[PDB]
């Protein structure tokens, strides 16, 4: 059985603050970064 | 980094990309800390309207004049 | 000719600094690293210094 | 996690699933929920030093206890048999009860 | 490896960390590699305890050279996290250096402890 | 000073200048030129320079040619916006909002900045369309052009939602994403204004990846901070906070999940749904609503991100089975099991695969048997899930009143499976205590 | 060609525009000693050389710059201070010069004239009465 994923918001703020809105990686790559951050795999 | 470069040994078949590992890691971490220190935001303030009353505050209530269809003529 | 020799001396200083101290050269660069080695006297004489020094 | 002790061989140096460093004084009480979802651990030597921890996520609950939750200097804790009630008894000699509801 | 005056006996490790905790409460302790190097270079340091669980071990290897030049005893404990929460830090402390003064029960403990370190060497 | 308050509201609501110093200041506010030059500039000089800029913009993109006739016209040199009626002003506002949605993609370029300078210096867009102009410059909040727009903006003309910008107008520095995100978590109006701007652009198909990445990042971090605020521990307050979060979010995600023509905003809404399903402990019916709308919404371009977000949504549910239409469109998915292995290398697809097998077994259709066989031999389920799925398959075989031929073929293949799945299936046979050879010879005879 | 400007919007003058930018006085304690010495330069040359009595209320001017005489090319054998006499301040040059004993002699004469009858005199009179 699983629970709710706990993630400190500074990591997600680093994910999005790595670059400006223009000249950011494409949204598939940023989605895989956010999903691997919120993935509950040990 | 100077203590590492002056006292650490290496197997002598060691690439420069793994000989400068502490420098690479320290530079990346230190650039991240620099951009956090530069992206520290400024202090919030009260945003005032033209009156001197803060914005987003409701004004006084006044009954808006609205023309209604008088229903006494559906006869 | 003096300027050309000074330019190749700067390139030599960069190559010798990447040979001696690759970590510090990756941190700050060869010229400032050479200035620190110069003031302290040697590499193992700079290494005995605290960070506040 | 006790599935990480098995390497019957036990690993001599297992790593923790989570290290909790929220309390500053020595941990005096620790109690698991009987269905294994909660973990309440508390120190006696500070006023209102009790934390409540979800499992398997190993996250400290932040909404309780608050600044005005009358725990006292916590000396003993006890979860109910259906794990519906947490009982906390302090050094003054007063038991207080909290329904757990998820 | 390079940690040759290793303290492996757990009784001696417990004695070292208990004396570290007592010196930490006496404020007779210098925590960290840079502060340890400053105390050893200034010569105020009575004993110096390094940790062998350092992931690049070469960042504390300069302190054996200064201790060989200044004749102070250094010893390696196994775990830097144990050294850290022995000092009372809540971080991992890789080198600590505990100093001396005029007259203390702690100074007598320091003399006996460096005698035990000389027994290790 | 009630009279001074009424007169202050009148003076703030007034729009046209009425003395010469006010006209000179309002004409001095510009993007490109310094104020000492921009005071003494007629509307032929500005129109010549900014029409060179619009000629460059109209040679770059094709769709500026109606604005060539209506906004950048030689007659539009002379039109005063404060002398036309309310419907003329509203139609001019619609034309300006359409141009700003169109020009938002190229706004780092000096032609587009010259065109925006023409709108600002003729139609006074910084005073009459402050919402759309500030929203279209918000994805570029790290540039000196945004610093200059922030410099020339009037203070009391900004909407209430963008009043975090006041210290960055008092000290001319660009505001950070931390400030924008923190005001988005605190105010629902700013998040609603950003999402309304980008959805109103994306309905007109004038999207660009900078705007899509901007909205996706700020709604992701805003929903993150909003969940961390909404969490309370009290049951009724966390129920009401989950309801308020869904009422503030639901229209935006319900449109951006099924916007088929814009796969970038679809993937960004999938990112927001993944954060909302992982971090916020939601209910099973809400998560089936999200899964059903994602299943209705995907394309081929967002199929693998949709499957990642579907694995997270199905993983964080308390129920065991999927609600129908989810399993129907995942039947319609081309390479299900190989894609799920590529996802399960990083994401734990087990509850999705288990619910998929149960929802396929609950169908009496017999065109799902290759998918059931592949999902069982996949090594994706656990031993208990595989055992209860095979038990439900044999119970469906007992419940059926052809069909039984394909069922028995699938059952003999699953019994003669090779590895640990076959071990667990034969163990499931041994614990349901029913013989293989009965149905074996019954289907073989 | 034509770029976006950098917006650079955020008392007494620092440098005098008419006097080729003399910087304002960094009023260090050494410059304050030097300025006190310049207002007391009549006392320094003890009557051998008297000076124009310029006595304002503030001796520190608003704009100063401490410089050094370089060289007259016509005179370089005796119009040139040696290495053991080129000192840092002006007060160090005054102290390295002679007649410091002359200053001390005049100071002790002033000290005797000011201790002439004040309170040690009355302590001595009271002791001679009490004896």
């Amino acid at each position: 059985d699983t629970h709710a994923v706990v993630v400190a918001p500074q990591r997600l703020a680093e994910i999005f603050n790595a670059a400006p809105a223009f000249a950011m990686p494409p949204i598939e790559d940023v989605f895989y970064q956010v999903a691997s951050l919120f993935s509950t795999k040990p | 980094s100077v203590r590492t470069d002056a006292f650490e040994d290496f197997p002598e078949n060691a690439d420069d990309e793994t000989r400068a590992a502490v420098g690479i890691q320290a530079r990346a971490k230190l650039e991240n800390n620099l951009r956090l220190l530069e992206g520290k935001p400024l202090n919030k303030g009260v945003a005032l309207g033209p009156n001197g009353i803060p914005v987003g505050m409701p004004a006084k209530w006044d009954v808006k004049e609205a023309r209604k269809y008088n229903i006494e003529a559906d006869g | 000719e003096r300027s050309e020799y000074r330019r190749q001396l700067a390139e030599y200083l960069q190559n010798r600094m990447k040979a001696i101290s690759p970590n510090m050269t990756e941190l700050i660069g060869a010229l400032v690293g050479a200035r620190l080695i110069a003031h302290s006297g040697s590499l193992v004489n700079l290494a005995k210094n605290p960070g506040s020094t | 996690d006790r599935n990480d002790l098995i390497e019957i061989r036990i690993k001599k140096y297992p790593t923790p699933t989570r290290v909790f460093e929220q309390l500053t004084t020595s941990i005096s009480v620790v109690a698991f929920s009987p269905d294994g979802q909660l973990l309440a651990f508390g120190s006696q030597h500070k006023k209102d030093a009790l934390r409540l921890v979800h499992l398997p996520s190993c996250t400290v609950y932040r909404n309780w206890p608050t600044e005005q939750t009358p725990l006292g200097r916590v000396t003993a804790i006890a979860f109910s048999s259906k794990s519906d009630v947490l009982a906390v008894g302090n050094d003054v000699g007063r038991v207080r009860l909290w329904e757990i509801r998820g | 490896s390079a940690a040759w005056p290793k303290a492996e006996d757990p009784a001696l490790v417990q004695e070292l960390l208990d004396c570290v905790q007592q010196a930490s409460h006496y404020r007779q302790l210098k925590k960290g590699a840079n502060e340890t190097t400053k105390s050893v270079n200034r010569g105020t340091s009575e004993l110096v305890i390094l940790a062998a669980d350092t992931q690049p071990l070469s960042i504390v290897l300069h302190i054996p050279l200064i201790c060989e030049e200044k004749n102070v005893p250094y010893v390696y404990v196994p775990s830097k996290v144990a050294l850290g929460r022995a000092c009372g830090v809540s971080r991992a402390v890789i080198a600590v250096s505990l100093t001396s003064n005029e007259a203390s029960d702690l100074n007598s403990k320091i003399r006996a402890l460096r005698d035990k370190v000389e027994r290790l060497a | 000073s009630s009279l001074a308050q009424q007169l202050a509201q009148i003076a703030a609501n007034s729009r046209s200048s009425f003395n010469v110093k006010a006209l000179k200041a309002s004409h001095s506010k510009s993007l490109i030129w310094e104020p000492r030059v921009a005071v003494s500039q007629t509307f032929a000089e500005i129109y010549s320079q900014c029409y060179e800029g619009f000629k460059e913009l109209c040679h770059l993109d094709s769709r500026f040619v109606p604005f060539d006739a209506t906004l950048f016209s030689a007659q539009s040199q002379e039109v005063d916006r404060t002398q036309m009626t309310a419907e003329e002003n509203a139609a001019l506002d619609k034309r300006v909002d359409s141009f700003l949605h169109l020009v938002g993609s190229r706004l780092r370029l000096m032609p587009a900045i010259k065109a925006v300078e023409w709108l600002i210096r003729r139609f006074r867009i910084h005073e009459f369309n402050t919402g759309t102009l500030l929203a279209t410059f918000l994805p570029y909040h790290t540039i000196p052009a945004f610093v200059t727009l922030l410099s020339i903006l009037p203070v009391q003309r900004i909407p209430i939602e963008y009043r975090f910008l006041d210290p960055y107008i008092k000290s001319l520095t660009p505001p950070p994403r931390a400030a924008i995100v923190q005001q988005a978590t605190n105010r629902p109006d700013l998040l609603s204004a950003i999402s309304r701007y980008t959805l109103d652009s994306c309905r007109a198909k004038q999207e660009y990846p900078g705007l899509i990445s901007f909205w996706g990042g700020i709604m992701a971090e805003a929903v993150n901070g909003m969940i961390d605020k909404m969490r309370s521990g009290r049951r009724a307050i966390q129920l009401e906070n989950d309801h308020l979060l869904l009422q503030q979010i639901g229209p935006v995600l319900s449109e951006a999940m099924v916007m088929k023509d814009v796969p970038g905003i679809q993937i960004a809404s999938y990112m927001v749904v993944a954060i909302l399903a992982a971090k916020g402990s939601l209910n099973d019916n809400i998560l089936t609503a999200f899964m059903e709308q994602l299943v209705h919404g995907w394309t081929v371009d967002t199929l693998r991100p949709g499957l990642v977000c579907l694995t997270m949504l199905a993983q964080h549910r308390s129920a065991k089975q999927l609600s129908g239409r989810v399993a129907k469109a995942v039947i319609k998915v081309p390479d299900l099991v190989s894609s799920l292995r590529d996802i399960s290398k990083e994401h734990q697809v087990d509850k999705l695969a288990n619910g998929l097998v149960l929802a396929f077994v609950d169908r009496g259709d017999i065109r799902t048997l290759p998918v059931i066989n592949s999902l069982l031999l996949s090594e994706l389920l656990q031993e208990k899930q595989a055992k209860v799925a095979y038990k439900a398959l044999l119970l469906a075989a007992h419940k059926i009143d052809n069909i039984r031929k394909q069922v028995g073929s699938a059952l003999v293949r699953l019994s003669q499976a090779e590895g640990d799945v076959g071990d667990a299936i034969r163990t499931a046979i041994q614990e349901v205590d029913f013989n293989i050879e009965e149905l074996e010879l019954k289907l073989g005879a | 060609e034509l770029s976006v400007r950098v917006p650079q919007l955020p008392g007494p003058p620092d440098t005098l525009s008419d006097w080729y930018n003399i910087p304002r006085t960094n009023l260090t304690p050494e410059l304050k000693r030097d300025l006190q010495l310049l207002r007391m330069r009549d006392v320094v040359a003890m009557g051998k050389q008297f000076f124009k009595k310029d006595n304002r209320k503030d001796f520190v001017p608003e704009y100063c710059q401490v410089g050094t005489i370089i060289a007259g090319a016509t005179d370089g054998v005796s119009g040139r201070l040696t290495r053991k006499e080129r000192k840092r301040t002006i007060v160090e040059e005054v102290l390295s010069s002679d007649s410091v004993s002359k200053y001390k002699r005049k100071y002790h004469e002033i000290q005797e004239h000011k201790k002439s009858g004040r309170k040690g005199y009355y302590k001595k009179l009271m002791a001679a009465r009490k004896r």
